[PDB]
């Protein structure tokens, strides 16, 4: 989507492996706030929005 | 009410303890009042703050 009309995807009721994304060589930016990127797989959330 | 003088002492101390316990639920500016939640989410460089 264009940034003025950004696209929101709701994620729920699933297993979230964030190491697949974090340990990827294909991303130039991966900045986490309020949470450490290496502790994400130890956490549970009530919802994730992408 | 005859023994109010003794009951007041009990009430004041019980109240002080209850207040002290309740303060553990305050964030004081932190993301969470729960120490374990901070430690489970953040690494030391940020957790310590």
């Amino acid at each position: 989507a264009s940034v003025y009309a950004w696209n929101r995807k709701r994620i729920s009721n699933c297993v979230a492996d964030y190491s697949v994304l974090y340990n990827s060589a294909s991303f130039s930016t991966f900045k986490c706030y309020g949470v450490s990127p290496t502790k994400l797989n130890d956490l549970c959330f009530t919802n994730v929005y992408a | 009410s005859a023994l109010g003088k003794l009951q007041d002492v009990v009430n004041q101390n019980a109240q002080a303890l209850n207040t002290l316990v309740k303060q553990l639920s305050s964030n004081f500016g932190a993301i969470s009042s729960v120490l374990n939640d901070i430690l489970s989410r953040l690494d030391p460089p940020e957790a310590e703050v």
